[PDB]
């Protein structure tokens, strides 16, 4: 040749869509046993012309949550009471989604879900289940706090320690040369929080990316961390397939249901102000916070006062931040995978030549942040299998140009005491029993609470601000440290001055 | 509904007044009523303590003057940066010792609440030593 | 008349069952630390499971830290690695007849397997109930 809303009624009655011939879509399920391999089960449970009632994925760049519900029969048999009739078992979950329209396209997840305290089996002979989903470095992750001391390591030896899965996936760090500087004393501290908190935490504040990753022939799990993005990740991130155009050519406008908007581009900010309040700083106090995107005006009389806290040390400087300022998100809705986009997340481009979003016509190329997907079983296959699917996916698209890492929520944690002996060195001579030490440089060198005393100081034999750079040694329990290193516990801490003393 | 705030900190040098001699270097002063006018830990000693030179409660209304940064206050007031805050008077002290705050000593200053303010921590010294603890192992005061 | 066993009018009276979670055969190596200077006795022990037949994950830990006081520590805070145990969620419409569905802290025994549950499981007992009662529509206007 309105009523496209009677096509979306018969499609969840079943299908009627176009051109959508053929859709299979299997999950196999593997179990992992106590040294963190696999079993053998065909050698699985694999699923078909669907068992499967409801699956939910959503997937971001680091990671993928979602949940599911299948349906088996029946009751009772040795072959199902390992895998879903116990907590605390972990499971591999690879989900094969096939299209063909005509060329196929083909996505695939790889996903570990095990969870305490939680098991949904529901009855009436046809038992239903319900099963989550994270990504393997989550879910394993997650039930693992460890909290100890390690010395003189760098951030890639320290979370290749801690890294127990290598018959399952791997992670590359190679290309970052930031998480290999040595620190010298490395406090982790998982105290009241997770170990994946922790590996997210120290990585926001060296300003890094994740990238879950699968190769779909065949599947192997990949983490990426890569400080930038350049062409050393995308070739590693090349979608295997063919005639994968761009710029949203003329099938796509056939396949929409909505177009939503998050916020856009602003043109005004607030004027943020960093305010160190310290006597004996003689420098200017306040400072003015400074932002990456001009062509924004400030607002007039409002203030944001951001301040830093007064230790006893000499105050450090100066959390160099940026006013974080707004970006441009879309939400799309869709009934496909659609036909000739690349509608799987690379850290690629896709340009513009159409106006047919809201959008703004001052935009360049545009890349996918995340997808959804909702998957049900259709009400007349229901009644089939109960005698003897459909689609709706979202997208993220985000400007190019405001390519910055997103991260998960996490916990910032709580802190730890430790009781501690000082020393000096090791043999201790009986007119040297009690005597004192102070040592320069994260070493066993001397040094003095004078060269330091920034000059208002030199001068006579007073301090202000308590100067840092001046360290006792202090012993600690053995039983802090990791399980193989053969070190010496000695943590050097600086200065409280005023501890057995006055202003005298 | 609302938010019932939290606390935030401020570094604090002490003074008395504007011109300092050089026998007067380290001397305190004592502030009676937000003004400087001087004072003493008499006249207020509520009648259980007058009595023997005994504080019990550590009273109010006897106050320090804290110079603090210039820049807390507000793009227009040309007044002079003077918090006055009441004693903690065993802070270089004992249940024994009577070691007041002299000028040029840099504390910490809590603000719990709205017009309340307090005084934690010693950030300073006068005695200490120069030299690397193999030559010198001194242990002292500076008096007065 | 009060019987056990789930005798088959039992069966006549559901509508579903739902499992939570079950006995399961791993634990996670929880050790307990006391960081402390001048204890010269071992500082890491390991805790302790009622439940044997349970096998321990590989190189994954749990370490729960004891705070320092200035007071000499205190030991130890015996606890045990709390388990997993068992949980059915029934259904009904009825107050059952034959069984004892009123909260005692006594045994139901198993002859039938007419549940998910495990066939090496003893004796039961009944934690909880719930009750909703709606008043019927047809009722409802009659009295309006």
């Amino acid at each position: 040749i309105q009523l496209n809303k009677l096509r979306s009624s018969l499609s969840r009655y079943i299908g009627y869509n176009n051109v959508l011939q053929k859709q299979e879509i299997t999950i196999n399920i593997k179990p992992i046993n106590k040294n963190f391999e696999l079993e053998d089960i065909h050698n699985s449970l694999t699923l078909k012309n669907p068992h499967i009632e409801k699956l939910e994925v959503c997937e971001n760049i680091y990671g993928i949550n979602g949940w599911l519900t299948f349906d088996l029969a029946y009751i009772n048999n040795h072959k199902d009471f390992n895998f879903l009739l116990s907590p605390n078992q972990p499971i591999l979950l690879d989900i094969q989604i096939n299209d063909s329209f005509h060329h196929k396209r083909t996505t695939r997840f790889i996903a570990i879900g095990f969870n305490s305290n939680s098991i949904d089996i529901h009855e009436n002979g046809v038992k239903k289940f319900k099963i989550q989903f994270h990504d393997p470095l989550k879910a394993l992750w997650t039930k693992h706090k460890p909290s100890y001391i390690a010395l003189n390591k760098s951030l890639d030896d320290i979370f290749k320690d801690n890294f127990f899965f290598d018959s399952l996936f791997s992670l590359d760090t190679n290309k970052s040369n930031n998480l290999k500087i040595r620190i010298p004393q490395a406090f982790i501290s998982t105290v009241n929080r997770n170990f994946y908190d922790f590996f997210i935490q120290q990585l926001e504040q060296n300003k890094c990316y994740l990238k879950y990753f699968c190769d779909k022939k065949s599947g192997k799990v990949s983490y990426h961390v890569v400080d930038q993005v350049d062409n050393d990740l995308q070739r590693n991130i090349v979608n295997s397939d063919e005639d994968l155009k761009d710029k949203l050519s003329p099938y796509d406008i056939s396949c929409f249901k909505k177009q939503i908007l998050i916020s856009n581009k602003s043109n005004f900010y607030v004027k943020e102000k960093n305010i160190c309040p310290d006597v004996t700083l003689n420098t200017q106090r306040k400072e003015d916070r400074k932002i990456s995107d001009t062509l924004v005006k400030p607002f007039s009389s409002i203030l944001k006062d951001n301040l830093q806290s007064v230790e006893y040390i000499q105050s450090n400087n100066d959390d160099k931040q940026e006013i974080i300022t707004t970006g441009f998100e879309i939400l799309l809705t869709s009934r496909n995978t659609l036909p000739f986009l690349d509608t799987e997340i690379t850290l690629s481009k896709l340009d513009n030549d159409q106006n047919y979003l809201l959008g703004a016509t001052d935009i360049k190329s545009l890349y996918i942040s995340q997808r959804k997907l909702l998957f049900k079983r259709s009400k007349y296959c229901s009644k089939q299998l109960y005698e003897n699917h459909d689609n709706s996916i979202t997208y993220k698209i985000k400007d190019y140009s405001n390519l910055t890492p997103e991260y998960p929520k996490y916990k910032s944690f709580s802190n730890f005491y430790i009781n501690g002996r000082i020393t000096i060195g090791e043999n201790v001579n009986n007119d040297s029993k009690k005597a004192y030490k102070f040592f320069k440089n994260h070493k066993p060198e001397e040094s003095s609470i004078a060269e330091f005393q920034e000059n208002g100081e030199k001068g006579t034999s007073a301090i202000l601000n308590s100067k840092a750079d001046i360290l006792y040694a202090i012993e600690i329990a053995k039983e802090m440290l990791s399980d193989k290193s053969s070190d010496k516990p000695i943590i050097y801490l600086p200065l409280k001055v005023n501890i057995n003393s006055a202003n005298n | 509904k609302y938010k019932s705030f939290s606390n935030f900190y401020i570094n604090g040098r002490i003074t008395i007044g504007e011109n300092v001699n050089n026998d007067s270097k380290k001397a305190y002063k004592f502030f009676k009523n937000h003004k400087p006018e001087e004072s003493s830990i008499a006249e207020f000693q509520e009648n259980g303590e007058k009595g023997t030179s005994a504080i019990l409660n550590s009273k109010a209304d006897i106050l320090y003057a804290i110079e603090i940064a210039k820049e807390m206050l507000s793009d227009k007031s040309s007044d002079k940066p003077i918090i006055y805050l009441p004693l903690k008077v065993n802070i270089n002290s004992a249940n024994n010792q009577f070691i007041p705050l002299r000028n040029d000593d840099i504390i910490l200053i809590e603000i719990q609440s709205f017009t309340k303010g307090e005084i934690i921590e010693l950030i300073s010294n006068s005695a200490i030593s120069t030299k690397k603890a193999q030559q010198q192992l001194l242990q002292r005061q500076l008096l007065g």
